[PDB]
RNA sequence: AAAAAUGAUUAA
RNA sequence: UUGACAUUGUGAAGAGACAUAGAGGGUGUAGAAUAAGUGGGAGCUUCGGCGCCAGUGAAAUACCACUACCUUUAUAGUUUC
RNA sequence: GGUGAAAUUCUUGGAUUUAUUGAAGACUAACUACUGCGAAAGCAUUUGCCAAGGACGUUUUCAUUAAUCAAGAACGAAAGUUAGGGGAUCGAAGAUGAUCAGAUACCGUCGUAGUCUUAACCAUAAACUAUGCCGACUAGGGAUCGGGUGGUGUUUUUUUAAUGACCCACUCGGCACCUUACGAGAAAUCAAAGUCUUUGGGUUCUGGGGGGAGUAUGGUCGCAAGGCUGAAACUUAAAGGAAUUG
């Protein structure tokens, strides 16, 4: 008896995109990022600025018609860290005290049978 | 407003670069099965209660 | 000095000695 | 102003007959106007929707189930079967150390002209009483698994078109079969298909669909 | 003089095994000689179960779990304190805990 | 994982 | 090379300009309502309701402002991509 | 986007993020191990084809045909060279934003050559186990890989047959471990680095204080880069190894 969408938490470092979409994933229902709620430049992927965002798509999933929704947690993946980002948790944790109910959570990251040379070199990233 | 009442019920442990900030968890007045952990400022003791701008993030700085 | 750049000075010094050597014969 | 969510007409996602219930979700896509607007753009829609969605099990809580949208009429899409795989974490939890994993592939087409890649995983086991740590196979029984896991798969293709490749694919039967038949060489521990893919497709078939649904 | 009869990896027999990157840096290191770790984890955080459990649709959920293996090279895992430099006794133990 | 260069000669 | 006219006939579907009129505030802080401007200035109405003053801001609020773009809307038509 | 933090960059000419496809080149995760193969360098998707190889089994065959090897050969990571193809990614040079006293460094964003392949060169690495090869003997154990032997053993078939897979006992070969050295060593350590002043199983190569110097010259090989071979004058009281205390 309740709509379901999806949520599509692409929790990155430097970022977090919460963006839910209809079922199919096609149309897109209020891709709220991280960065657009605060303006510290560096806390873009913090649990606050996730959290904000996840509220803001609690927000527009109502009086739309969303209710419940079907998690795709998502790291970077590739030849990068595929590690989720510090906002993940936090953006979930906010979806389901928001009141849109949770069904289906899934890692959805890009992982590579062997490809694409990494960056960084060979002696790494020297600090 | 919507400021939070919450009574803590441990003192988790003291954080902080020079250790001036708490570690505490706190329930809710209106609804004891709403634990979260949070950082306090001055000194606490057990069946404190402090009142909460924000009712919703997480103490960082663990372990 | 570090000897990889020890030898790799000593390999420019040997070209320029190369070189000079050739505006002779 | 433009709202863009005042202007959508609320569809309904119909799944194939092969299956329990036929409800999926809930999908909308724009207003119909002039100059070849939403009525068509309704067409190439994927629905991801989980095995345990369609079949009313939490036995099935893996193995997601790819649906496209084929023909639409009314307030109803019409799907058919797109595609199958298993959940990350489920392949995750099976790919283990001290232990072999066997793959096979297979390209293959249905009665119909549905060509499409079989995949196929398994896992070698730890027999009874064993104080071996490990249990790993020969190479050659690696090989010989392969092949006939292989021959298994072009057998259950080739018959049994697409619903009824699907009516078998759902009960995880094939692999019970592949396990019978490879218990003679190396005991296995996860034997599953872990994937459908369809390869091409032939002319739409309106009335193959209409069958399928309704 | 030599610190490790295994010199710092594991390699004997075969003469060159394959470099794989380092999470952290992205540095170049024998497969055989990184520092390899396995980390699950339960996909939602202690804290979030209550939450999620009183959240989902689905009663008696799965709540599953992700899945990662780790290469670390040795200025990371020592950095980040993985490996935890050890005394001289205390080196040649090669049990986990 | 912010930055942090130098220190004349001899004298168990 | 580019435009126009002629050669040059027959047709349709999405745009878009002219003229009348009704609408319209779109925001960050914050007066007392969610402030798109500049000039004037303390009154008619069954409401003393509002403006004056005193707080509020980058800037006053009743009123005269069919005034200024800007953003929309329904026409008998007339024109173009 | 990216960072300690930023800024170069892109973005209402819709960037990032979605979904459905397509293309291209490279790579072969997880499985992957104190595991395997190869003379070494190296070798990880499936199947087919071609030749090759170790170990094992053998009441098969030859009968010393062997070991190690100046000269002489073959192969030989990466980078690099020439020509064609390819050219996704990453990226010596370079550009450019930071940081800094300066930064032509580290960090960030790009990016030519390269990275891949064919046909040819080159022939060098901390090419390392920094431990030449062949043979015999000397210590107590657990595992493991490949082959073979045996069973008042089990497992899925006929609920009682091979075989496959486990178990136990062995055995040959192999990658290696743990304990202790009886022995050795300057010690670290070493089952060989032992069987050495109680000094001799066979054989090849190399070193003679530190620098000058792997330089100069000659020869030779290379298209070049450079490789191999390789001094002296002069200079100097230490340089160096392992371990102890601070
Ligand atoms: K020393
Ligand atoms: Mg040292
Ligand atoms: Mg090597
Ligand atoms: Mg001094
Ligand atoms: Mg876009
Ligand atoms: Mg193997
Ligand atoms: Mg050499
Ligand atoms: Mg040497
Ligand atoms: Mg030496
Ligand atoms: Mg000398």
């Amino acid at each position: 008896s309740q709509v379901f969408g999806v949520a599509r938490i692409y929790a990155s470092f430097n970022d977090t995109f919460v963006h839910v979409t209809d079922l199919s994933g096609k149309e897109t229902i209020a891709r709220v990022t991280g960065g657009m709620k605060v303006k510290a430049d560096r806390d873009e992927s913090s649990p606050y600025a996730a959290m904000l965002a996840a509220q803001d798509v609690a927000a527009k999933c109502k009086e739309v018609g969303i209710t419940a929704v079907h998690v795709k947690i998502r790291a970077t993946g590739g030849t990068r860290t595929k590690t989720p980002g510090p906002g993940g948790q936090a953006a979930l944790r906010a979806l389901a005290r928001s009141g849109l109910r949770i069904g289906r959570i899934e890692d959805v990251t890009p992982v590579p049978s062997d490809s694409t040379r990494k960056k960084g070199g060979r002696r790494g990233r020297r600090l | 407003t919507p400021v939070t009442l919450a009574k803590v019920i441990k003192v988790l442990g003291r954080t902080g670069s020079r250790g001036g900030v708490t570690q505490v968890r706190v329930e809710f007045l209106e609804d004891t099965s709403r634990t979260i952990v949070r950082n306090v400022k001055g000194p606490v003791r057990e069946n404190d209660i402090l009142v909460l701008m924000e009712s919703e993030r997480e103490a960082r700085r663990l372990r | 000095m570090r000897a990889k750049w020890r030898k790799k000075r000593t390999r420019r010094l040997k070209r320029k000695r190369r070189k000079v050597r050739a505006r002779s014969k | 102003v433009v709202d863009p969510f005042t202007r959508k007409e609320w569809f309904d996602i119909k799944a194939p007959s092969t299956f329990e219930n036929r409800n999926v979700g809930k999908t909308l896509v724009n207003k119909s106007t002039g100059l070849k607007s939403a009525s068509d753009a309704l067409k190439g829609r994927v629905v991801e929707v989980c095995l345990a969605d369609l079949q009313g099990s939490e036995d099935h809580s893996f193995r997601k189930i790819k649906l496209r949208v084929d023909e639409v009429q009314g307030k109803n899409l019409l799907t058919n079967f797109h595609g199958m795989d298993f959940t990350t974490d489920k392949l995750r939890s099976m790919v283990r150390k001290w232990q072999t994993l066997i793959e096979a592939n297979v390209t293959v087409k249905t009665s119909d002209d549905y060509v499409l890649r079989i995949f196929a995983i398994a896992f070698t086991r730890k027999q009874a009483n064993q104080v071996k740590r490990h249990s790993y196979a020969q190479s050659s029984h690696i090989r010989a698994i392969r092949k006939v896991i292989s021959e298994i798969l072009t057998k259950e293709v080739q018959g049994s078109t697409l619903a009824q490749l699907t009516s078998k694919l759902i009960p995880e039967v094939i692999n019970k079969e592949i396990e019978n038949a490879t218990k003679d060489i190396f005991p296995l521990q996860n034997i599953h298909v872990r994937k459908v893919k369809l390869l091409k497709q032939p002319k739409f078939d309106v009335g193959a669909l209409m069958a399928l649904h309704g | 003089p030599k610190k490790r009869a295994s010199n710092g990896r594991n390699k004997k027999g075969r003469g060159h095994v394959k470099p794989v990157r380092c999470v952290n840096c992205s540095k170049s290191i024998p497969k055989d000689k990184a520092i390899k770790r396995m980390a699950i984890r339960n996909i939602v955080e202690a804290a979030a179960v209550r939450d999620l459990s009183e959240a989902s649709v689905y009663p008696e959920y799965a709540l599953p779990k992700t899945y990662n293996k780790l290469h670390y090279c040795v200025s990371c895992a020592i950095h980040a304190r993985i490996v935890r430099v050890r005394s001289r006794e205390d080196r040649k133990n090669r049990a986990p805990p």
